[PDB]
Order: structure tokens, then C-alpha cells, then sequence
């Protein structure tokens, strides 16, 4: 009974290993969204305002 | 009003459409041409309609007498205003001019008379200095025949004719305010009528019709006495030959282009003004700087030529071997003195319409800017602040929010309260992207009234705008003006004045929504630009908010910005004229946010742009009529003529200090890409840049300005782009860069010179003076000024001292024979015109003993004269040993009758003689005017300073002051001018009531009709009072001749006020004569006469040496009371009971107790100067030596003053030098109760452990 | 032993509790992913040429007024 | 066979005290994160202040200061 | 009593991947806020960007222009283009320290040169006749 809890134990233990495969995929998305806030930033930086000529009203 | 005269002087823009209007209301044929018609129409629907006033029917009969007399002459030709110049500069009739003629040709008799004598007392005086070896033998002979030198010059008979017609012209105007028609003078050449708005001057041998109104006849009289006055002071002076010729020719040659060219002239005259600084160019050291600014100048001038028809090549070469001629000299100072002729040529005819189109060709141009160079400034404007803020609170940061993303070195920089650097701010602007300032600056505006009294005309309202134009010139009727038109009248007549309100008209948004607001233009009154400048008009409650914000900018956040190896600096000169044009709403935004969260206003510093984008703009000339049939509001108005709809940019002027404060750190951005350092002067729309770069100090003087304009040439490229990325245009043709000089407000800085315009001053020295009433001693005081100012900036001591007796002789002589005063009776013209001694001697009596001459002998040598009345019986001693003044009349001014004067006129003139009728009478009128509308003016701001009983608590408080038993009058006016009463005086001041103001106290009757008599009679006073002063007969044996001034000083101050003294001394008003105190002694060689025979060792030692070129290289209130405390505890005497009279006068002014109070109280020499070593160490009254320094300068510069080196030996120079308590009589008056008014009294004493300030 | 076996599959299932919070945290990042998406989409409409690239857009006043004015006509 | 069977348990247990490191990695990667969101909202703040009429109805941008500088009129 | 042992060593282990559980748990809610700042900072980006005019148009010359090395500035003078620059090298001459004889001499070759770059070759002699 107690090899057979062990083997229990082990499975639970490999579904847990299984988790962390998932978790580092989860760190390159991060780090992936975080290149594209990057370059969105030096594009805002990039910016050149335009001013009318005549007033409306 | 019988005290108001016609204005002597050109004060006034010049308008082709008052003359058209004139010439087409008298239906005469002209030959002008309007780039608009719109008047030329609608007077023509007037003439259709049958309307006719007063004006019109006038001006009917004068056309009918100039066509009756143009029948005479069939082939008459009118010439418009420029193109007859050059016979306008050059008129004379013989017979017209009669009466100036004989009398200024009296004057060269009088001249005659006294010349020699003048020449001899003046080379006395050098011979006392020690220079009289080294007189010019020419001197005497231009002395002698100054009148002589006047009257041969060619600007004489065009200047007797424009004299004539200018005074002949102000008696009509004066005289009309029988229905007698105006009848021409047939003269010798010239047949002239004149009336109140037109003169039609007819030659009899050209046929040559001309048409002038008033302005233009005071124009023609100013320029020409301009070219008189210079072109005699250029003759007698030897130092100016060569300039002379120079601007004898510039004269001719541009008279020469008026004719064909006609009012484009005027942009080659103003182009005269960077050509100087082009040609002082040339002469650099450096490689490529030399014609850089001289081909921009020359291209400019080739295409005024092509664009108005002289497209010929040969027409081109000869101007510029013109110009060529007149601006190369060897001589660096005498370079700088073309800028005085700027003026010498006249003004431009202008129209509305192209300064409109100009200023809608700039406001109305779109614009791209850059993001990242609009956020590294502002974080470079933040850095500023926060040093600043460092600076004056012990290096604590301000109260801020730094975003999350900030740097490291910002965070740790608040943290530990370290500075920052230019380049931590440029690097990580990124940090200031989204502060936050808190509010630290304070608003104070219940302690500031100064800004408010100053005058500012006001536009009229939005509903009512055609109101300016008259019905004559209009097609409409408009509807009638109720608005007030300036802006003191609405501030003092305002019931209820909050300075907060404004700030919530502000910050709630009316101003948005205002239906009355309205901006208006005018064209300037002196431009010699052709489009001309124009200046703005708005209403009452925007102009307030105008005013508060730039004191509220200038009171804070601006004071932050105000600042083995050598270094050296390179200059760079820019105008910033048209910057104004060119700020919008986008790049202002940010700095305008980061002032509001600084002063804690929402929306408040950004008020211009919003207002402007929403309203039209008109230029306002009541001679140009809008082209409408009927009135039509503001907004349907078309965007033609002379209006602009909706503008983008800024107003000249109304925000100018955040523009600065703005522009500076793009200057520090391209310093910092440059790798250069900056000092940045600003000047009046002109900035210089210096540029430094550390160097060896082995290496010479020429590489290492090579090294400095090379940095300064990167630096300015970088600058023109940085400042293009956020849209100012640089234009780099226009800017100059220089490795020597820099332009500022005294003249030209040439690598440690001065250039500068002795002439100025000369051309400003002329007959009258800008007064309302026809004075001689205001005259008479404004050409001693002149002269004096001449002399400070180079021109010869002894010429300007018998120039201004020559220009007095002839100014008396005006004031007497030729005016249009009506209360000069018989009874004093006569006696003074036929009895020629009484005149001269007035003429030649100084001012402070009762004459008519306010220069003075030691005020030509040093700037500060210590006692006027020793200084003035000094000079009349000098003239009695030279036998130009009799000995009697020494007795006549200890004989001279007293005049009536208080204790409050002694404690505000302290030196003054008790002399009768000598004060200026406008000072006066203004006075009174003001201290009326004052007092009776109900603005809550006001409610206790000006009573009705204040002019006899000042009296009171003066005669508590001086009637003790020694009088100091000094101490007095110091006490005084802290206290309540010169609060008041100060405030009563800085309000110029003008014309207007004096008109409308008329109209309320403030100014009673015995005033009037009185005020207007006083000239006829002076007049009689000087010649029963020169004529009196009483002799006092006391006086001894050749006796000390200083006895005789206190004698006649005895004398004069023995009915307020009645015996006792006077102290602290005297000292020792400039001139008489001190004696030189020049060593070339072989010791010193003085030394060696009088055995004086009491002297100054000056030294030059040989070999060296010279031509070339807490609240103000309790300051207040400190001040009077002070004075009170030194001059009367320290004990307890003075201490307390003392804390009363000073409880009224600061709230301190008695122990508190206890606690706290407590030029032209520099050619020779930086050669000259002076050493005071064989000198043994402080004043006596600065003054013997300044005069030992003088004596140095006179001496090598046309001579361009020390030749051959050193120059040494010597000058020799040859109560216990004051108990109180009467009682302190007081007030019941103390003024609560947050302008002059303090509520807090503030910081009482601080005692200084 | 077994008293200690239980105890130990005991926490084995509350550390199994994870998985659904470790998917909403990848929900979470993909409703992020759509919503940087839409604004580089949105930042490349208004990118054009300067000539003299660079590449620099360009942002107008209310909604584009000053654009009609400024560019050159396509 | 039980006590080798413990041996495995440990050796697949020491990986999951290894994810501590993952997971603290992650954390700094959120931190980077919120900074590189706040300079976006920089960006944003300056540019619509700069810009008139593009505030999106906040009342009024430049009216966000602090209002004590000795003036409450109302 | 050593495989009770390592049960507790695997108990111990356990615990600490409960401690674990909390912090990821805090992961999940700067997640989230940070998901509702970047969607508030898409309403705002969204309302300004929308002039939509990755290349459509061009500026119609609003550059600086920079200068060239034949055009003349205030950094330097260069002679270029027709009648001015003559005048300009002219001047310089005449206002120079040089002899007289020298001066009408370089008029003489001033008249001489037609060409654009012979104006330039003149100028850089001129100027290393004024250094020397």
C-alpha cells in the first residue's frame, strides 16, 4: 500500500514537472510583449506635431 | 484753453491719406497714388450726397485761392511727398525770412561780443590743469567765429525758412481754436500760403507745386536743424575731417536718389544701419567672417534696385563704390558714428494696408514642429527651476512629482538633494515627461499699485468698432463711441477693484466668451522701415490681465533665470523682432502648464493664443475707412484690407518674458551638442550670444580666436537647426557672428573699446522743448544735457561749452522776438531787446544764482557736481578775473530779492536758493492733476493713503522736521522720501497725466481760473525777475573779492531763507569747487614746479606709459523704517527721546515696537584708462578724491585726445589738492489712526532676526 | 508511514490547484497581446516619408486639419 | 523498492523548488514591464496637454494644478 | 524510521511550494492591473491618432535647408551667383592692410576671372595673401 501511494505520489510530481514547462512559455510571451511596448514607446518618441494656419471660429 | 499749444516736435506717424483727404475736401488735383481707394471713393459719395460741416466749407476757399493763383503758373506740376525732398531740404526766400534772420544775426553780434573773453576764460582753466602747453592753435579761432562757422553752412537758409513756417503755422492752429482768407507771400522764389491744415508752397522758377500738412513741417524743421547742428559741430571740431566729407556725400547722394526713387529710398536708409556693422566686419581676423554679413546687405540692395526699375548694371557698381566710400575709415571709433545720421534723412509715408498684409502673411502660415527638441528644452526649462529653487532655499527641491519611470539619478538626486546638470536633464528628458510642480510661488498683488498708473490706450468694444472712423470718411453713419479710451481713467474711476477678479475672469473662461472684447493696431510714430512696426490696443479687463501676468512672471519664476589655461569668446548678434509671430499654442503649452502648477492658476498663462484664435483683428487709422456700405460686425468682415480673421502667433510685447524664459534653454540645448559654454545678453530685439572655449595661455592671440570662431560657427549651425525643429526660422543671413564686437545699448564693444555716437546728442540739441507750454528754462536745461552728453561720449569740453552759450544767446533771443506767446507785453520785450549787456549777462549767469545757463565749468570735466550754489559763484568768480562778467553783479546775487517757499519745498529741493519762478511749470500742472484725481478717486485700493488734509500733515511734518535750532535740510528729504509723504509723492509720480489727463481736470474744474492765469504768465515772470536782478543797484561790504565760495555760499543761503531760518546755521550743504580745489602739474621731464615751490605733498599720482596704441588693441516697508530709524538716531542726536519720536515716524510705514526697532537698525576715457597706473598713496572728503580721479581721467584723456600713440616718453600727472544732539521744538501732529493699506504699511514684522535688509 | 503518505497526497492536491489560475494568467497575456496589436496597428496608419528613412509620423491638431494643408496631394 | 521509490520523490521534487527562480524572473519582468507602460502614459500626458482639444472631455488638462496660492475668491 | 524520515523531507518540500503558490498568485494581479492600464492607454491613443493620412505623403519643403559649401552664410563668405560677390572680394581688397600697388594688382586679376571656381580660387588666395 505504500509503494502503491508512492507511484501516486511520483504521477502527481510528473504532473507538476508538466506545469512547469507551461510557466516558462508563459516568460517568452512576457517577453515578447514586452519588445513590442518597447518599440510602440520609440515610435511615440518619434512624433512631429502639425499646426494649422488659421484658426476655425 | 489758452495753455495748451500746438506741439513743437514730430510725435505722430506720417499718413498719405490725411493729405489725400485734405487734397480732395479742397478739391485741389494731386498726384498721389492709394494701393487702396476705398477713401477716394467714399468721400466721392459724400460729394454725391451734399454733406458738408465746418471742415469742409473751410477748406473749399483755400483750394479756390491755390486755383485762383495756379492760373498764374500754366505749367505747374505737383510732386508727391518723398520725390520733392531734395528741394524741401534746400529752399530759401529771402524776404520770408526777415525777422529769424536779423534776430539771429543780433545773437552773432552778441557772440562777438563775449567770444574772446569765453576763449579766455576757458584756456585759464586748462592752463590751471597743467595742459597748456599742448592747446591747439585752432581752438581760438573756432571759438572766436562760431557764429561765423553756423551761419556758412549750407543747412542755414533751409532752416530760418522751415522755422518760419513752423511758427507761423503754430499761431494759426492756436489762434482759430472775421472768417479771414488765407492770401499767398509772393516772395523772392518761393510764394507761400499757409493755413491750419494745409501749406502750398509754390517755386516761382520750376513751377514745382507742393502740398504739406503739420507733421510734415515739423519733420522737415527737426531734420534740418539736425543737419545744422551737426554739420557745425563737425566743422569746429577737428577729430571729425574726415566724417565730414563722408556724410557730406552719404547727404548727397541719398537726396540724389529721393527724386527718382521716391519712398523705397527709405530701405536703403534703414539698410544704412547694418552696413556699418558689415564694414567693421571686414576688418576681422579670422578667415571667412570678413564679407559674410556685407553680401547679404549687397544683394538686398540689388534687389531694391531690380524691383523698381533700375535694373541696370552700371546704376549698381557706382552705389557700391558709393558705399564703399563713405564707410571704409582706418579709425575704429569713428566707425560707430554713422549710426547718429540714421535719422537725418526723414520718415516714411505709411498706409494700413501693408503692415496688415504683412502681419497676416506671417500670423496666418502653417507649421510643422518636433516633439523630442520641444521636450529636451523643457526638461532643460525644469532643470533651471529646480536650480534655482536650490539656490535661494538651501539646496531643497522643490515640491514635485517625478512619474515611475524616472531615472535613477533624478530619484537619487531627490533623494540626497544633489543638483543637476545640463547634461543629466538633455539625456534623460524622458524623467520630465510627466511632472508635476506644487505651488510655491506667491501672488502678490495688494502691494504693488506702480503698474497700473502707467498710461496704455484702450481699444474700443466689439459692438462699437466703427466708432474710431468719422463720418467723413464714411459711407455709413458710425455708431457713437462710449467706451473710455485710456487706461487709467477706467482703473481710478473703477467702484469695486479686485486684482483677484480679473484672475477668475481668467481662470472661469468670460474672456472666451466676452461680447465687448476687441484688438486694434496703430502704426508707429518714428520707423524708418517702410511697412513700418505696429503697436496694440485691447480693452480694460484683458490689458489688467496683461499686466498681472507679466509682474507675476517677472516677481518669480523669472528671476531664476537671470544669471596653464585662458579663455576667450566669440559673439553672435541676433534680432528678435519677428520671434513674437512666431509662437503658437503648441510650443508654448508646456511651459505655459508648468508655470500654472508653479503658481498654482488653472489655464491662466495661456490666455493669449485662445483669445486670439478666436477674434479678428483690425488695423486702426482714422484716415483709412474699412470698405463697407453699412456696419457689419467683426466676424462677417473678409479677410482683406486691413484685417486679419484669425490669427496664430503672439502680440509684440504681452507675453515677452515667457518667450524669453522659454527661448534660453534651446540655447543651452545647442551648448550642450556644441560642447561650448554661453553667456547670453539680452538687449531691445537684439540678443548676443558669447560663446567661450577653455585655451592655452601659450598660445598667441591669433589662434586662439581662430579656436573660438570655429566653435562658434559649429555652435550657431547647431543652434539654426534646433531652433528650426520647433519652427522659429533662424534665417542665418541676417544674424551676424563675430570674433570682436558686440552691439548693446551704450554703443559698439570692440575687444575692450567703446564705440560710440557723440553726434546724437548734438542732433538732438534744439530749439524748445517737448513741454505743453513754451518754456526757456526747460529749453535751456535740455541743451546743457545735451551738450553734457556729447561731451561724455567724446566730443570736445570747450567747443560744447561755447556752442551751448551760443545756442542759449539765440534760444533767449527766440523765446523773446519770436513766438506765439500773447503775454509778452512791451514792458519787458524792449528793455531786454534794446539793452544788450542785461541780455548777455543773463544768458551767461548760471541757473542756481539765477541766470539762464545750466552748464557748469566742473560739470564738463566730472558727471557729479557736489553743491550747485558754490559750484555756480565759483564759475562767476572765474568769469569776473576773466572780465566777462562785471564785479557788481557778485553783489546783485547777495542782493537778490527771496522768494516764498515752505519747509516742504526746502525738504524736497534741499539745495535750492529760495529763487523766484524758476520751477518748470509743467512739473506743476502734472502735480496737481494727479494729486486731484487721486484723492478724489474711489478705488477701494486707495482708501486711506490720499486724504484731503495730506498737504498740510506734509507741512506739518516738515516744519516738525527743520525748525530746531540747526537746520539740516539733507537728513529731512531722506526722512521724507521713506515716509507717507514721499509714498505719496512716488505714487503721484509715476502717473503721466499727458495732455489728456490735464484736459479732463479742466473739464472737472480741479485747475481754477486763477491757476490758469497764473500758470500761464510765468515765462513773463522769469524774464522780469532776471532783469530786475541784473538791474538792481544794493551792495553788501562783506563782500570781499576773490573770497572763499564756501562763505559766500552759506552768505546768499543765509540771505535767501533768513525769514524760515531767522539766524540759525545751516549744515551739510556745502563743499569745495571741483576745479578751484585742484591744480596739475604735468612730468614729461625733470621734476615737478608745484613741489619744489610750495612744498605741497598732498596730491594723486597718474601714470601712462609710452609705446602704447591707442586706436587699436524682507518688504520694502521695513527697509523704509530701518532707513528712517537710522537717519533720525545719526542726524538728531541718539537718546530716549528721540527714539521715540523715531518710532513713531517709523511705526507708520512697518508694525515694529520700540525694542524691535533697537534690534535690527544697525564713457570716452577708457582710450587712456587702461593704460593708467593711479596711485593715492602720497594723498593725505572722499568725494574731493573720487572727483579729483575722475578729473585726472579727464585731463588724461584731454590731453592725448588727437594723438594716436604715447610718443617717445612717459607721462606722469599730479593733482594737487589745495552736534552733540538736535533737540525738537515743536510736536508731532500725527494721525488719529494708522493707514491699514497694504501698498506702504507692513502688517507682519516678518523676520526680525534677520537685521540686514 | 501511511498516516504521512496521506498527508503528502494531501498537499499534492492542493499544489494541483494551480493550473487553472497559471491558464487565466495566459488569458490574461492574450487579451493583452490583442491590445497592443490594435495600437501598432493604429500607429502605422499615420506613418509617412520625409524627404531629405526616417519615417516620422505625424499627429494632427483636432482630427487631421493641419494634414490637408502641410502634405503633398496624393 | 520503498525507499528507492523516496529517492525518486526527491529528485523529482528538487526541480519544483528550482521554479522559485522562474517565478521571481517573472517578477522582474512585470516591473520592467509597468515601467515601459509608464512612459507610454507620459507620452500620452504631455502630448494632449500640448495639443489643444484632445483631451478625450477630461475638463479641461491645464486645470489639474493645485489652486491655494493665497487667492479662493469664491 | 528513515523512510519516516524522508517523508519528512518531502513534507517540508511541499510546504514550500505552498509558500510558492502566494507570490505566483500576486503575479496574476499585476497581470491584470497592468491589462487595464494598457486599455485605458488604448482609449487615449485611439482618440488621438485618428488623422490616418507605410509611406503616403511628403513635406512640402518645410526643412531647414542646410547650407552649402558654395552658398555663403553667416558662418562664412564663399563667392557664388553673379554681381554681390565681386562687390564683396572688392571691398575685402580695399579694406585690407595691403600696399597699393599690390591692391590695383589683384584688381587687375579680379577683372581678369570670369569663371565661378576661378572666384573661388582668387578668394583663397586673397585671404592667404592677408594671413601672410
Amino acid at each position: 500500500k505504500i509503494h502503491e501511494d508512492n507511484q501516486k505520489i511520483i504521477s502527481k510530481l510528473e504532473s507538476l514537472l508538466l506545469l512547469k514547462g507551461e510557466v516558462e512559455s508563459i516568460k517568452k510571451q512576457i517577453n515578447r510583449q514586452n519588445i513590442s511596448i518597447s518599440t510602440l514607446e520609440g515610435h511615440l518618441s518619434s512624433i512631429m506635431i502639425a499646426i494649422p494656419g488659421l484658426g476655425k471660429d | 484753453n489758452q495753455i495748451l499749444y500746438p506741439e513743437v516736435h514730430l510725435d505722430s506717424p506720417i499718413v498719405t491719406n490725411k493729405i489725400v483727404a485734405i487734397l480732395e475736401y479742397a478739391r485741389v488735383p494731386h498726384a498721389y497714388s492709394l494701393e487702396d481707394p476705398t477713401l477716394c471713393q467714399n468721400i466721392k459719395h459724400r460729394l454725391k450726397n451734399g454733406f458738408s460741416n465746418q471742415m469742409i466749407i473751410n477748406n473749399v476757399e483755400v483750394g479756390n485761392v491755390i486755383k485762383s493763383k495756379l492760373r498764374s503758373y500754366p505749367a505747374h506740376s505737383h510732386i508727391p511727398y518723398p520725390n520733392c525732398n531734395q528741394d524741401l531740404f534746400n529752399i530759401e526766400d529771402k524776404e520770408s525770412t526777415r525777422k529769424i534772420r536779423e534776430l539771429l544775426k543780433k545773437g552773432n553780434s552778441l557772440y562777438s561780443k563775449v567770444s574772446d573773453k569765453v576763449f579766455q576764460c576757458l584756456r585759464d582753466t586748462n592752463s590751471r590743469l597743467g595742459l597748456g602747453s599742448e592747446l591747439r592753435e585752432d581752438i581760438k579761432e573756432k571759438v572766436i567765429n562760431l557764429g561765423v562757422y553756423m551761419h556758412s553752412s549750407q543747412w542755414f537758409e533751409p532752416f530760418l525758412f522751415w522755422f518760419t513756417v513752423k511758427t507761423e503755422m503754430r499761431s494759426v492752429i492756436k489762434s482759430q481754436t472775421r472768417r479771414h482768407t488765407p492770401v499767398f507771400f509772393t516772395g523772392s522764389s518761393v510764394e507761400l500760403l499757409i493755413s491750419r491744415d494745409l501749406v502750398a508752397i509754390i517755386s516761382k522758377e520750376s513751377q514745382h507745386v507742393y502740398y504739406l500738412t503739420f507733421e510734415l513741417v515739423l519733420m522737415y524743421c527737426d531734420v534740418i536743424e539736425g543737419r545744422l547742428m551737426t554739420e557745425t559741430a563737425m566743422t569746429i571740431d577737428a577729430r571729425y575731417t574726415e566724417l565730414l566729407g563722408r556724410v557730406r556725400y552719404m547727404w548727397k547722394l541719398i537726396d540724389g536718389f529721393f527724386p527718382a526713387l521716391g519712398n523705397p529710398t527709405y530701405q536703403i536708409v534703414a539698410m544704412l544701419e547694418p552696413l556699418s556693422l558689415a564694414y567693421l566686419q571686414l576688418r576681422d581676423i579670422t578667415v571667412e567672417l570678413r564679407g559674410a554679413f556685407l553680401n547679404h546687405c549687397f544683394t538686398e540692395i540689388h534687389d531694391v534696385l531690380d524691383q523698381n526699375g533700375f535694373s541696370d548694371e552700371g546704376t549698381y557698381h557706382e552705389l557700391i563704390e558709393a558705399l564703399d566710400y563713405i564707410f571704409i575709415t582706418d579709425d575704429i571709433h569713428l566707425t560707430g558714428e554713422i549710426f547718429s545720421f540714421f535719422r537725418s534723412f526723414g520718415h516714411p509715408r505709411l498706409e494700413a494696408v501693408t503692415a496688415a498684409e504683412n502681419v497676416r502673411k506671417y500670423m496666418n502660415q502653417p507649421k510643422v514642429i518636433v516633439y523630442e527638441t520641444l521636450m529636451k528644452g523643457h526638461a532643460i526649462f525644469c532643470g533651471i527651476i529646480i536650480n534655482g529653487y536650490r539656490d535661494r532655499h538651501g539646496g531643497s527641491w522643490p515640491p514635485l512629482t517625478l512619474p515611475l519611470h524616472a531615472a535613477d539619478t533624478i530619484r537619487n538626486a531627490q533623494a540626497s538633494g544633489d543638483g543637476l546638470t545640463h547634461e543629466q536633464c538633455v539625456d534623460n528628458w524622458k524623467s520630465f515627461a510627466g511632472v508635476k510642480f506644487g505651488c510655491f510661488m506667491p501672488l502678490s498683488l495688494d502691494s504693488d499699485l506702480t503698474m497700473y498708473l502707467k498710461d496704455k490706450a484702450l481699444a474700443a468694444l466689439q459692438r462699437e468698432w466703427d466708432s474710431v472712423y468719422p463720418k467723413e470718411f464714411l459711407r455709413y453713419d458710425p455708431p457713437k463711441g462710449t467706451g473710455s479710451r485710456r487706461l487709467v481713467d477706467v482703473f481710478l474711476n473703477d467702484s469695486s477693484f479686485d486684482p483677484y477678479d480679473v484672475i477668475m475672469y481668467v481662470v472661469s473662461g468670460a474672456y472666451l466668451h466676452d461680447p465687448e472684447f476687441n484688438l486694434s493696431y496703430s502704426l508707429k510714430e518714428k520707423e524708418i522701415k517702410e511697412t513700418g512696426r505696429l503697436f496694440a490696443k485691447m480693452t480694460y479687463k484683458m490689458r489688467a490681465c496683461q499686466v498681472i501676468a507679466e509682474n507675476l512672471i517677472s516677481n518669480g519664476i523669472g528671476k531664476y533665470f537671470k544669471d596653464a589655461y585662458e579663455t576667450v569668446s566669440a559673439f553672435i548678434t541676433t534680432d528678435l523682432k519677428k520671434y513674437c509671430l512666431n509662437w503658437r499654442y503648441e510650443t508654448i503649452s508646456l511651459f505655459a502648464q508648468r508655470l500654472n502648477e508653479i503658481y498654482g492658476l488653472p489655464s491662466f498663462f495661456q490666455w493669449l493664443h485662445k483669445r486670439l484664435e478666436t477674434s479678428v483683428l483690425y488695423v486702426s487709422d482714422p484716415h483709412c475707412p474699412p470698405d463697407l456700405d453699412a456696419h457689419i460686425p467683426l466676424y462677417k468682415v473678409p479677410n482683406d484690407q486691413i484685417f486679419i480673421k484669425y490669427p496664430m502667433g503672439g502680440i509684440e510685447g504681452y507675453c515677452q518674458k515667457l518667450w524669453t524664459i522659454s527661448t534660453i534653454p534651446y540655447l543651452y540645448l545647442a551648448a550642450y551638442e556644441s560642447g561650448v559654454r554661453i553667456a547670453s545678453l539680452v538687449q531691445g530685439d537684439n540678443q548676443t550670444i558669447a560663446v567661450t572655449k577653455r585655451v592655452p595661455s601659450t598660445w598667441p592671440y591669433n589662434l586662439k580666436k581662430r579656436e573660438a570662431a570655429r566653435v562658434t560657427r559649429d555652435y550657431f549651425v547647431i543652434l539654426r537647426q534646433r531652433l528650426h525643429d520647433i519652427g522659429h526660422h533662424l534665417k542665418a543671413n541676417e544674424t551676424i557672428v563675430s570674433s570682436h564686437f558686440f552691439v548693446y545699448s551704450k554703443g559698439i564693444y570692440y575687444d575692450g573699446l567703446l564705440v560710440s555716437q557723440s553726434l546724437k546728442s548734438i542732433a538732438r540739441c534744439v530749439f524748445w522743448s517737448e513741454t505743453i507750454v513754451d518754456e526757456t528754462r526747460a529749453a535751456c536745461s535740455n541743451i546743457a544735457t545735451t551738450m553734457a552728453k556729447s561731451i561724455e561720449r567724446g566730443y570736445d569740453r570747450y567747443l560744447a561749452y561755447s556752442l551751448n552759450v551760443l545756442k542759449v544767446i539765440q534760444q533767449i533771443l527766440i523765446s523773446l522776438g519770436f513766438t506765439i506767446n500773447s503775454t509778452m507785453t512791451r514792458d519787458v520785450v524792449i528793455p531786454l531787446l534794446t539793452n544788450n549787456d542785461l541780455l548777455i549777462r543773463m544768458a551767461l549767469l548760471p541757473a542756481p544764482i539765477g541766470g539762464m545757463n545750466y552748464l557748469n565749468m566742473s560739470r564738463l570735466f566730472v558727471r557729479n557736481i557736489g553743491d550747485p550754489v558754490t559750484s555756480s559763484i565759483a564759475d562767476l568768480k572765474r568769469m569776473i578775473l576773466a572780465s566777462l562778467m562785471p564785479e557788481e553783479t557778485l553783489h546783485q546775487v547777495m542782493t537778490q530779492q527771496p522768494g516764498d517757499s515752505s519747509f516742504l519745498d526746502w525738504a524736497s529741493d534741499p539745495y535750492s536758493a529760495n529763487l523766484v519762478c524758476v520751477q518748470s511749470i509743467t512739473r506743476l500742472l502734472k502735480n496737481i492733476t494727479a494729486r486731484f484725481v487721486l484723492i478724489h478717486s474711489p478705488n477701494p485700493m486707495l482708501k486711506g493713503l490720499f486724504h484731503d488734509d495730506s498737504k498740510e500733515e506734509d507741512e506739518g511734518l516738515a516744519a516738525f522736521l527743520m525748525d530746531r535750532h540747526i537746520i539740516v535740510p539733507r537728513a529731512a528729504h531722506e526722512i521724507l522720501d521713506h515716509s507717507v509723504t514721499g509714498a505719496r509723492e512716488s505714487i503721484a509720480g509715476m502717473l503721466d497725466t499727458t495732455k489728456g489727463l490735464i484736459r479732463a481736470s479742466m473739464r472737472k474744474g480741479g485747475l481754477t481760473s486763477r491757476v490758469i492765469t497764473r500758470l500761464s504768465n510765468y515765462d513773463y515772470e522769469q524774464f522780469r525777475a532776471g532783469m530786475v536782478l541784473l538791474t538792481g543797484r544794493k551792495r553788501n561790504v562783506l563782500i570781499d573779492k576773490e573770497s572763499c565760495s564756501v562763505q559766500l555760499a552759506r552768505a546768499l543761503r543765509s540771505h535767501m531763507w533768513a525769514r524760515l531760518a531767522r539766524g540759525r546755521p545751516i549744515y551739510g550743504l556745502e563743499v569745495p569747487d571741483v576745479l578751484e580745489s585742484m591744480r596739475g602739474h604735468l612730468i614729461r621731464r625733470h621734476e615737478t614746479c608745484v613741489i619744489c615751490e610750495c612744498g605741497s605733498v598732498n596730491y594723486g599720482w597718474f601714470f601712462v606709459p609710452s609705446g602704447c596704441q591707442l586706436d587699436d588693441i524682507p518688504s520694502r516697508s521695513l527697509r523704509s523704517a530701518v532707513r528712517i530709524a537710522t537717519v533720525y538716531s545719526w542726524a538728531y542726536g541718539d537718546d530716549d527721546s528721540s527714539w521715540n519720536e523715531a518710532w513713531l515716524l517709523a511705526r507708520q510705514r512697518a508694525n515694529v515696537s520700540l525694542e524691535e526697532l533697537r534690534v535690527i537698525t544697525p564713457t570716452s576715457l577708457v582710450r587712456v584708462a587702461r593704460y593708467t597706473t593711479i596711485s593715492n598713496d602720497n594723498l593725505s572728503t572722499n568725494f574731493i578724491y573720487q572727483q579729483g580721479m575722475l578729473l585726472g581721467l579727464g585731463v588724461l584723456e584731454t590731453l592725448f585726445r588727437l594723438e594716436k600713440d604715447t610718443g617717445s616718453s612717459n607721462t606722469v600727472l599730479h593733482l594737487h589738492v589745495e552736534h552733540p544732539r538736535i533737540p525738537s521744538s515743536r510736536k508731532l501732529e500725527l494721525r488719529a489712526e494708522l493707514c491699514t493699506n497694504p501698498l506702504i504699511y507692513d502688517n507682519a514684522p516678518l523676520i526680525d532676526r534677520d537685521a540686514t535688509r
